[PDB]
RNA sequence: ACUGCAGGGGAGACUGGAAUUCCUGGUGUAGCGGUGGAAUGCGCAGAUAUCAGGAGGAACACCGGUGGCGAAGGCGGGUCUCUGGGCAGUAACUGACGCUGAGGAGCGAAAGCGUGGGGAGCGAACAGGAUUAGAUACCCUGGUAGUCCACGCCGUAAACGGUGGGUACUAGGUGUGGGUUUCCUUCCUUGGGAUCCGUGCCGUAGCUAACGCAUUAAGUACCCCGCCUGGGGAGUACGGCCGCAAGGCUAAAACUCAAAGGAAUUGACGGGGGCCCGCACAAGCGGCGGAGCAUGUGGAUUAAUUCGAUGCAACGCGAAGAA
C-alpha cells in the first residue's frame, strides 16, 4: 500500500544472473524480482529470456504499487542488459532516459588471477 | 546433403477423393510395396469414418490433422560439457508429414483388431482432440515451451 | 665556463578522487554466489539489491604511444623542498689532462630473512567442493605467510639486443623525440631545406652455415677487458670465502657415451587455422545384437579332425558342389 508515481529502475546484469530493482527517486526499494526469483536456476539465469521474465515480474509488481515511469540505470557485462529494458517498456511502463553506471576504478584494487581454463 | 537441397517428388490426386492428403496417407501406410493394400486400408478407414459420423471424410481428416500438427520441435544440440534441447519452428510441410506419421504410428499400436478400424478410430479421436496422436502434439509443445531459454 | 632546452631520473614531506571491503542506519524480501555443468559457501536471526554516513589500506582510468628519462635493475595521481645526468649553441678557458681496466668497491627485479608497524584486495601453504580410474593439479568457495611501510640483510633472473667498452670510415629511402639555423620568410607553413644528438622500419655494398645483420653492423680496421675448447657426471663434491638462515662465489676428478648440437629442406602428424567433399552426421525407412536352423571361424576334442585366410582389407573366404 504505497503510491510513488515516478521511480527508478536499476538493472544489474552479470555474466551469471540479472537483478532488477525498482526504487523511489530517493533510493528506497519498491520491488526487486530477479532471475532466480522467477523460476530458473543454474546457468539458465544468464539467458536473455530469464532477464526479460524478471523485468516483467518487477514491472508489474511496481505497477501494483503505483509506478508509471521509471528512469533506467544499467550496469554489468551481461546479456539481458537490453532485453530487460525492452520488457520494462512493453510491460506497461515508459522509461525515457537510460544511464550507464558501471563502476570503473581509477586503477585501484588488484583483480583476481586469470583463469587457466 | 552438402550441395544444397534436393528435388522433391510430386504426387497426384486420389481418384475417389480429389486430394493429395489421402495420397500422402496411403504412402504413409504403404509397406513392402503393397500400395493396393494400403489404398484398401485407407479407403475402408475413410468409409467407416463417414458411416460413423455422417460428415465428409476428408473434412474429418483435415480436422484431425489440424488437431495433431505441431508448431515447435525440440532439436537437440551439444554446446559445452552438456547437451540440451533447442526449440525451433516447424515448417508447414514437415508439420503435415510429422502429423501423418504420428497418426499412422499410433493407430498401428491401438488395442483393436483390424487396421481399417484402428485407423478410423484414431482419426475420429484426433478430430475430436482425444487420441494419443493429440497427446503427442501436446507433449511436443510442452517440451518446446519448457526450453525457451535455449532459443539462441 | 656562459646561455638556452626536454624529461614517469632520484629522495623527502604533505595532499586528491574513482573503486573494492567492512561498520552504522533507511527501504525491502528470498534468494544470492559460482560453472562446461554443478556442488561447497553466504542468507532467510533479514542476504544479494538500493540510498545516506563513516573507517581503512593499496593502486593511480582518460593523458599513454611504437613515446620520454635512467649505467643497468627500473621510473607515470598532484603540489612543494632538495638533488643527479643529457643535448644544442657560443667559442670564453685548460692544454692530451685520453681509452680500457686483472683484483677491489658500489648499485642491483622478484622471491626470501631479522626487528617494529600496518593489513582493503589479492593470495603460496592449508581446508572443503567438483572433475577423474586416481587428481597431493587445472575449475570453484574460503584462506595464513607474503604483497605495503621504517631500518638492515641477501646478491640471484630468459638481470635479453641471448650482441663488453672506446674510436674512425663505408649508397640510400621513410617515420618519430630534442635543439640550432639561413634561404623559400609566409610559400603562415609553423611547411621545405641544412646541421647536431636520440629512437624505429626498409634496403646497396659487405659479411654469415643459414636465419639474418646492414651508418643504432653481426661490414672495414685499431686499443683494452671478460669468456670458450665434445656430451653427461656438474656449476656438483671436497677445500676455502661470504651470509642469521636459505644459500651465493671460486671450482675438480673417477667413470661413461660416439655423439650432443645450430640452421634450413621434404614429408607425416596436431584435442592448430581457412576452404571443400562422402549414407559421415542430420531427416527417414528397414535391419543385426535376443529365438530356432544353415554356413564359416576361434577354442576344445580326436587316430585324423589335411592346408591356407586372421582389424577396416580373415570368418556363405580359396571351395562354381568333401558319401
Ligand atoms: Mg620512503
Ligand atoms: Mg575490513
Ligand atoms: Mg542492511
Ligand atoms: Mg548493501
Ligand atoms: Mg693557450
Ligand atoms: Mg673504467
Ligand atoms: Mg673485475
Ligand atoms: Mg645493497
Ligand atoms: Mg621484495
Ligand atoms: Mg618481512
Ligand atoms: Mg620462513
Ligand atoms: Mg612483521
Ligand atoms: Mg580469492
Ligand atoms: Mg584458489
Ligand atoms: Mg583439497
Ligand atoms: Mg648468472
Ligand atoms: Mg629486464
Ligand atoms: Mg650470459
Ligand atoms: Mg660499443
Ligand atoms: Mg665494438
Ligand atoms: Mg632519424
Ligand atoms: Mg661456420
Ligand atoms: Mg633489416
Ligand atoms: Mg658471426
Ligand atoms: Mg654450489
Ligand atoms: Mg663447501
Ligand atoms: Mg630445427
Ligand atoms: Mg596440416
Ligand atoms: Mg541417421
Ligand atoms: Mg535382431
Ligand atoms: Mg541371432
Ligand atoms: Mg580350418
Ligand atoms: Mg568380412
Ligand atoms: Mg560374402
Amino acid at each position: 500500500k504505497k503510491n510513488v508515481p515516478h521511480g527508478a529502475a536499476h538493472i544489474k546484469s552479470t555474466f551469471n544472473n540479472t537483478i532488477v530493482t525498482i526504487t523511489d527517486p530517493q533510493g528506497n526499494v519498491i520491488a526487486w524480482a530477479s532471475s532466480g526469483h522467477v523460476g530458473f536456476k543454474g546457468s539458465r539465469k544468464s539467458t536473455p529470456f530469464a532477464a526479460q521474465l524478471a523485468a516483467e515480474n518487477a514491472a508489474r509488481k511496481a505497477q501494483d504499487h503505483g509506478v508509471r515511469k521509471v528512469d533506467v540505470f544499467v550496469k554489468g557485462p551481461g546479456s539481458g542488459r537490453e532485453t530487460a529494458i525492452r520488457s520494462l517498456q512493453a510491460a506497461g511502463l515508459e522509461v525515457g532516459a537510460i544511464s550507464d553506471v558501471t563502476p570503473q576504478p581509477h586503477n585501484g584494487v588488484r583483480p583476481p588471477k586469470r583463469r587457466r581454463v | 546433403p552438402r550441395k544444397g537441397p534436393a528435388p522433391k517428388r510430386p504426387l497426384v490426386n486420389d481418384p475417389v477423393y480429389g486430394s493429395q492428403l489421402v495420397t500422402q496417407l496411403v504412402n504413409k501406410v504403404l509397406l513392402k510395396g503393397k500400395k493396393s493394400l494400403a489404398e484398401r486400408i485407407v479407403y475402408g478407414a475413410l468409409e467407416q469414418a463417414r458411416d460413423k459420423t455422417g460428415t465428409d471424410p476428408v473434412i474429418t481428416l483435415k480436422r484431425a490433422l489440424d488437431n495433431v500438427k505441431p508448431a515447435l520441435e525440440v532439436r537437440s544440440r551439444r554446446v559445452g560439457g552438456a547437451t540440451y534441447q533447442v526449440p525451433v519452428e516447424v515448417r508447414p510441410d514437415r508439420s503435415t508429414t510429422l502429423a501423418l506419421r504420428w497418426l499412422v504410428g499410433y493407430s498401428r499400436q491401438r488395442r483393436e483388431k483390424t487396421m481399417i478400424e484402428r485407423l478410423a478410430n484414431e482419426i475420429l479421436d484426433a478430430s475430436n482432440g482425444l487420441g494419443a496422436s493429440v497427446k503427442r502434439r501436446e507433449d511436443t509443445h510442452k517440451m518446446a515451451e519448457a526450453n525457451r531459454a535455449f532459443a539462441h
